[PDB]
């Protein structure tokens, strides 16, 4: 079987670690708590082949910079997440793209945007903007709701057959 | 470059060296070495080890105790700040404000670092394995004292969830699914009538059904501390691994009472539609993934009473003697094929726990626990990271849950499940004996026949579920 | 060329584990993983007559008593261990013996008594008695200390002998 390392990137509070604990455990993780740096395990068949997923969960504060740096150089695909209802993560993207850009000294990067927290009502930013991002960077635009499981696993799985297909 | 703090004020400034440790022949890996370098390793500032902190956390007790690795993360969370450069110096001593590009550099790529994993080192203790605090109450205030003495702003935020991670522990899990569970499938007994619930009566899709998520959980219980330092083998092995115990009990338990179900029959024909129902759930079982079960069901396929039931197994139709072998066949060759299967499978499934129990083991066995170089005694550290390989392997299984209703009087009818009774296992294992060769005896003695005992059809309803609800 | 299936039955910690690993294992190696293929084969020459041992060695999963019969009967010869400082598991070997009888369906099934010594606490099985108890059973009886591989090779080559002049 192929391992597939997976790092999810984005703004603190968008809801990196929900949507990673939602995939491994389906569970909802109600509670906020400041991610340092995390690592998951999942055996699953996507398209008939069986994978070993490593999803490489990171925290999105400027202490953590070294760090998240370290955590990108060996992941092979990157989940970058922002809130719907937090313009402000879907601003921070940009950096973050840029920072993957920079560390893995590449423009072709597997990748896909993801906009969190769909399941809410109190969206401020627009899919269309998003969708505009995404096509933007030559990548996929999935909304996902860690608290639903609503596109979660498309988002992941979606992931992983860029990197096959990469 | 970069300047480490003195050696003289900050242990974990000491060089390494071919006597303090040793890396495995694309992160570094450690092959052995001393408490005082692991644990700079365990908290490195140039690259992220996946699982060191796991493998650690799980493993250190037997080369360090409780209190001094809490001493030597504190220590290592104390890293002394650079003195200024001969430029700040300079600007300092002209009244004006230090540019300080080392320092800040160094802050950047040294003390958040290691700061912030000696803290993710405290937030894993803590939370996955608070066993270390229960049964240290000092070693907790310790830890209290020093997460809410971390001064700073920076910090701060984890600082703070750390500390409310602490108090929700000494205080006192919901899923999710896509779509549904099946429905409850009923056969002769209905519902809330346990006292017709039996081997034949239930459906045999339920019976899978119920008993694999009475088995998921089993092994979702099992925690790696019941594992480590192959506990499970010596004499408090009651209070070390009560859940691993109490898992494979159950197994046991199951193998025994299928065995007991079919020796029991005495009429051929209904004994083999005894042995075939119980082949239909281990059918059930291999399309849930329950290789536990499978191997319960191919165990009892396999004890000293029922594997010489030349008669029964004759009348076995065609299709379950080739699920039969196939069932079985994993096991064969020290279960190469079992292996192959539970590595391509997609999740749930209930490994069989036998495996990992015979490669800690051996594991524990067959490394020492230390090596040494030039006369000092470094911990081998390669040791700790083949047996934290098989804990990691258990524990990824032990996330996905079985998307299955429970029904509450078969999950008691299971868990309430005894065949052997008052009587000793060797006594009941005669027994069992005893009643293979009463009802098919040795030859040349010809075989008997007895009076059927089920006064309810025998037809199978199958194990294909059906779809009304 | 001829392989020879053994099996190792006894108590739990009588140290069974040990001896397969002695037996099988690369004594000047600094690192062991029974994770593996191949971890229980191993080509010996016997008698100067060549051949292939497979070591069948549960060590670990004593508690699943009602996998025994399974193991042990693809087994053609069987070494019945038991620790000399553990009264317990000497007197259980009898048990041990039956079991195998009646999973073979034979009287006579090749087998050797092994009493191993597996640390240095104080011993409690003198070698008269194990001695005395396998004239009874008209087996061979080979004392080990799997620590300081002492006996080993003996104990096992002594079972394929068992299972040729059988
Ligand atoms: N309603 C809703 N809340 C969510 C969702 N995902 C995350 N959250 C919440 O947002 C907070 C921050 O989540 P977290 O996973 O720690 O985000 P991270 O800082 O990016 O790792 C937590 O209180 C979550 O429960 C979602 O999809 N819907
Ligand atoms: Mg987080």
């Amino acid at each position: 079987m192929t391992e597939y390392k997976l790092v999810v990137v984005g703004a603190g509070g968008v809801g990196k670690s929900a949507l990673t604990i939602q995939l491994i455990q389906n569970h909802f993780v109600d509670e906020y708590d400041p991610t340092i740096e995390d690592s998951y395990r999942k055996q699953v068949v996507i398209d008939g082949e069986t994978c070993l997923l490593d999803i490489l969960d990171t925290a999105g504060q400027e202490e953590a910079s070294a760090m998240r740096d370290q955590y990108m150089r060996t992941g092979e695909g990157f989940l970058c997440v922002f809130a719907i209802n937090n313009t402000k993560s879907f601003e921070d993207i940009h950096q973050y793209r840029e920072q993957i850009k920079r560390v893995k000294d590449s423009d072709d990067v597997p990748m896909v945007l993801v906009g969190n927290k769909c399941d809410l009502a109190a969206r401020t930013v627009e899919s269309r903007q998003a969708q505009d991002l995404a096509r933007s960077y030559g990548i996929p635009y999935i909304e996902t709701s860690a608290k639903t499981r609503q596109g979660v696993e498309d988002a992941f799985y979606t992931l992983v057959r860029e990197i096959r297909q990469h | 470059q970069m300047r480490l703090p003195s050696a003289d004020v900050y242990r974990f400034a000491e060089p390494d060296s071919e006597e303090n440790i040793i890396f495995e022949e694309g992160i570094p890996i450690i092959k052995a070495g001393t408490v005082i370098k692991l644990i700079e390793r365990l908290t490195y500032h140039m690259y992220a080890d996946p699982n060191f902190v796991r493998t650690f956390l799980t493993t250190y007790r037997s080369f360090c105790k409780p209190q001094e690795l809490l001493s030597l993360i504190i220590e290592r969370f104390e890293i002394p700040e650079p003195e200024p450069t001969e430029a700040d110096r300079i600007a300092i001593e002209n009244g004006d404000q230090p540019l300080s590009a080392e320092l800040k550099r160094f802050r950047k790529e040294y003390i958040q670092p290691v700061q912030l994993r000696v803290l993710n080192v405290c937030r894993h203790w803590v939370e996955h394995h608070f066993y270390d605090f229960e049964r240290d109450a000092y070693l907790l205030q310790r830890m209290e004292e020093f997460i809410g003495t971390v001064r700073g702003k920076a910090m701060k935020k984890w600082v703070e969830s750390i500390t409310k991670i602490i108090q929700r522990k000494k205080i006192a899990h919901n899923i999710t699914f896509q779509s549904s569970p099946p429905t409850v499938e009923w056969h002769i007994s209905r519902p809330g009538h346990i006292e017709t619930f039996d081997l034949l009566t239930l459906h045999p899709i339920e019976i899978a059904r119920q008993l694999t998520l009475l088995e998921s959980d089993l092994y979702r219980a099992v925690q790696p501390s019941e594992l480590v330092g192959s506990v499970w083998t010596k004499e408090d092995k009651e209070i070390n691994s009560p859940n691993l115990l109490k898992m494979i009990r159950h197994t046991t338990n199951l193998t025994l009472w299928f065995e007991k179900c079919i020796v029991e029959t005495e009429n051929l024909e209904e004994r083999v539609a005894v042995v075939s129902r119980i082949i239909e759930i281990l059918q059930v079982f291999q399309e849930l993934n329950n290789f536990n079960g499978v191997l319960e069901v191919v165990s009892a396929m396999n004890s000293s009473p029922v594997y010489r039931l030349d008669h029964t197994f004759e009348q076995i139709p065609s299709r379950q003697k080739k699920i039969l072998e196939e069932a079985h066949e994993l096991s064969e060759d020290h279960y190469k094929k079992y292996l192959a299967k539970l590595r391509s499978i997609n999740p749930p499934c209930v490994p069989f726990f036998g495996i990992y129990l015979t490669n800690i083991l051996k594991t524990e066995e067959g490394n020492p626990e230390v090596l040494k170089r030039h006369g000092k005694e470094l911990i081998n550290f390669s040791k700790r990271r083949k047996v934290a390989e098989i804990t990691g392997e258990i524990q990824q299984y032990q996330n996905q849950p079985y998307c299955l209703r429970v029904e509450s009087d078969i999950k008691r009818f299971f868990e309430n499940l005894n065949p052997m009774g008052n009587s000793m296992e060797k006594e009941f294992t005669d027994y069992l004996f005893n009643k293979s060769l009463e009802i098919e005896p040795r030859n040349p003695k010809p075989l008997p026949r007895f009076p059927k005992k089920y006064s309810y059809p025998l037809k199978s309803p199958g194990v294909r579920p059906s779809n009304p609800r």
